[PDB]
RNA sequence: AGUAGUAACAAGAGGG
RNA sequence: UAUACCUCUGCU
């Protein structure tokens, strides 16, 4: 559905959803494959970042205000939903001041306490089909891929859940509602507009009467 | 290269540079709020 | 190298008079279309633009 | 550190040939050299690609080490590294030695009717020495 | 000796000499024969197999990778905005601004082929709007006499479908010094 | 007058 | 209409 992201989500996410899709060819009218799927890729990042901060020493704090104020700092940074040149400047600035791995492909978030890059990739497949598709490819380096499910079940790397149980509980119910509204809801082109086409027809040898005709000859 | 805005690109950099310069570096805690207040003030002016 | 000892060789020190005034935009469209034969038709039509505008050119 | 020998006068035969004009070019492509320069002078602003070869790694660590804490415009550093690293060639008429360090001093070593014998400072590369030994 | 024909879009009287009568003297002629050209270009293709292919293949890759930036480089271009020569980059920025002010923003992508689309799409507009500038002689007091003051204000002007098209097919002239 | 040479300079514009 | 001045310009 074209108005799946428009009725449900808040106005801030819609402008983010408009951004980087304009590049290849397709638009919001054609496909319902990877149109709205990009929108929740930013919604999960806000839930991951909001209500989670770090203390002066270096310990996790799950507060209620959510506006830093001097003594406490954000725990995650939003890589997804940016420009490509800005996206890597986020990654590289981090890896300079902490000697860590530089990933090959783009990550979506980074935990500041545990030092873990997070590639988000939730879908209608269960767990093992999309955990080992990415893990046997982005291997060697420790990219922390958090594979959720559409219903409830959850399988991370070593079951090493960096995020506390209160916030990830509501993240399951966030995806549990959007699952239920699925049922109820490389090219290149250049051609002449008609004015130039008529000019094209008049810029031929005298025997020919049409651009298409001369091009065939 | 970027389809994004010139001001918006500068703002994204303004925040994250202040972040790493404090988080693991030689910038004070009061200054990070001073930079992000200005970035929020600029974000308000559009 | 490719001639025999029996053969002659002459050289024209050469100049073409009125070079630009007699090179035609329509002929340039023929060249571009033949050079691009069998390539995608968007690429043929893109490169064909310049010769066309040159055929309909006007001079201040 | 160059050494001059005598000047001989004779009909100097010059073969127009493409030759290197950037002596001590650490041989890399323009794209490879761009990654190196970015790493050295603009470390935070590097793209997706990384230092692929050990050529690129050793040159980047060396440049970072040599150029550390030098008050000068980064634009000038990027410029000089671009000129230094990337190989460049030109068609030139050359009598005798074609190596880069000899090409550098063609104005001094050859005229129409004369050869000024000259050996540049520094050691010849084994590649060049093996090629000339064979000839 | 060629064939005169009035243009549909501009109304310009256009001479076509090609495939025309063969010349009968040594005077400068422009009666090029399409079939003779194509024979020579075919001859060139036979003698250098795979040249046209890779030549096109390299030009394909260029068109994909080329950005709008690339037209800031190079010599002065004729500016249709002002009917004068201007530096390349200002003529580019002027054409992009007036294109953006009308209904043309494919070049916002940054790639050059999209700017080229905007140029062909701009011929369809029959009311192309351009801001000109003109001098205005204001009067202001000064310390205690009133002196005349040259100032500049802008005025919008719509163009015909001819007017714009004529200007896009216009090439400037001057003497070579 | 003189420069010059296939068309210009020999001040232009403004305070109108 | 002239005669003084004043201001900008010297590849635009």
């Amino acid at each position: 559905m074209e108005n799946f992201v428009r009725t449900n989500f808040n106005p801030m996410i819609l402008e983010r959803a408009e951004k980087t899709m304009k590049e290849y060819g397709e638009n919001p009218q054609n496909e319902g494959n990877k149109f709205a799927a990009i929108s929740t890729h930013m919604e999960v990042c806000f839930m991951y970042s909001d209500f989670h901060f770090i203390d002066l020493e270096g310990n996790t704090i799950v507060k209620e205000n959510d506006d830093d104020n001097a003594m406490l700092k954000h725990r995650f940074e939003i890589i997804e939903g940016q420009e490509r040149n800005i996206a890597w400047t986020i990654v590289n600035s981090i890896c300079n001041m902490t000697e860590n791995s530089k990933p090959r492909f783009l990550p979506d978030l980074y935990d500041y306490k545990t030092n873990k890059f997070i590639e988000i990739g939730v879908t209608r497949r269960k767990v093992e089909d999309y955990y080992y598709e990415k893990a046997s490819k982005l291997k060697g380096e420790n990219v922390y891929i958090h594979i959720f499910s559409f219903d409830g079940e959850e399988m991370a790397t070593d079951d090493e859940y960096i995020l506390d149980e209160e916030s990830r509980a509501r993240i399951k119910t966030r995806l549990f509602v959007l699952r239920q509204e699925l049922a109820t809801a490389l090219e290149e082109e250049f051609s002449y507009p008609p004015t130039f086409q008529r000019l094209a027809n008049q810029s031929l040898p005298p025997s020919f009467k049409d651009y298409h005709q001369f091009k065939a000859y | 290269i970027g389809m994004a805005s010139m001001l918006d690109a500068m703002l994204s950099r303004a925040r994250i540079d202040a972040r790493i310069d404090l988080e693991s570096g030689r910038i004070s805690s009061q200054d990070f709020s001073e930079i992000t207040n200005t970035c929020k003030a600029i974000e308000a002016l559009k | 190298a490719k001639s025999t000892d029996e053969e002659l060789s002459y050289t024209i020190t050469g100049d073409n008079t009125k070079w630009n005034e007699n090179q035609n935009p329509r002929i340039f469209l023929a060249m571009v279309l033949r050079i691009t034969a069998g390539q995608p038709e968007w690429f043929r039509d893109l490169l064909a633009v310049a010769p066309i505008m040159f055929s309909n050119k006007v001079a201040r | 550190h160059g050494t001059f020998g005598p000047v001989k006068f004779y009909n100097q035969v010059k073969v127009r040939k493409r030759v290197d004009i950037n002596p001590g070019h650490k041989d890399l492509t323009s794209r490879e050299a761009q990654e190196v320069i970015m790493e050295v002078v603009f470390p935070n602003e590097v793209g997706a690609r990384t230092l692929s070869s050990d050529a690129q790694l050793t040159i980047t660590k060396e440049k970072k080490e040599e150029l550390k804490n030098c008050k000068i415009s980064p634009i000038m550093v990027a410029y000089m590294l671009e000129r230094e690293l990337v190989r460049r060639t030109r068609f030139l008429p050359i009598a005798g030695a074609t190596s880069s360090t000899y090409v550098e001093v063609l104005h001094l070593t050859q005229g129409t009717c004369w050869e000024q014998q000259y050996t540049p400072g520094g050691e010849a590369e084994n590649d060049d020495l093996d090629q000339t030994l064979i000839i | 000796r060629g064939i005169w024909k009035t243009n549909s879009e501009t109304g310009a009287q256009q001479l076509n000499p090609i495939d025309g009568p063969l010349p009968e003297d040594n005077e400068p002629s422009g009666y090029a024969q399409t079939d003779c050209v194509l024979e020579l270009i075919e001859g060139l293709d036979r003698s250098h197999p795979g040249l046209f292919e890779t030549a096109c293949q390299e030009t394909i890759d260029a068109i994909q990778q080329t950005r709008v930036d690339k037209l800031t480089q190079g010599r002065q271009t004729y500016d249709w905005t002002l009917n004068r020569n201007q530096p390349a980059a200002t003529a580019l920025a002027n054409t992009i601004e007036v294109f953006r002010k009308n209904g043309y923003k494919l070049n916002e992508s940054g790639r050059l082929i999209d700017f080229l689309k905007d140029v062909l799409l701009s011929f369809e507009n029959d009311s192309m709007e351009v801001t000109t500038h003109f001098q205005k002689k204001k009067r202001i007091r000064d310390n205690k006499k009133m002196i005349t003051q040259r100032t500049i204000g802008k005025k919008r002007v719509k163009l015909t479908k001819k007017n714009y098209l004529i200007r896009a097919l216009t090439l400037n002239t001057m003497t070579k010094d």
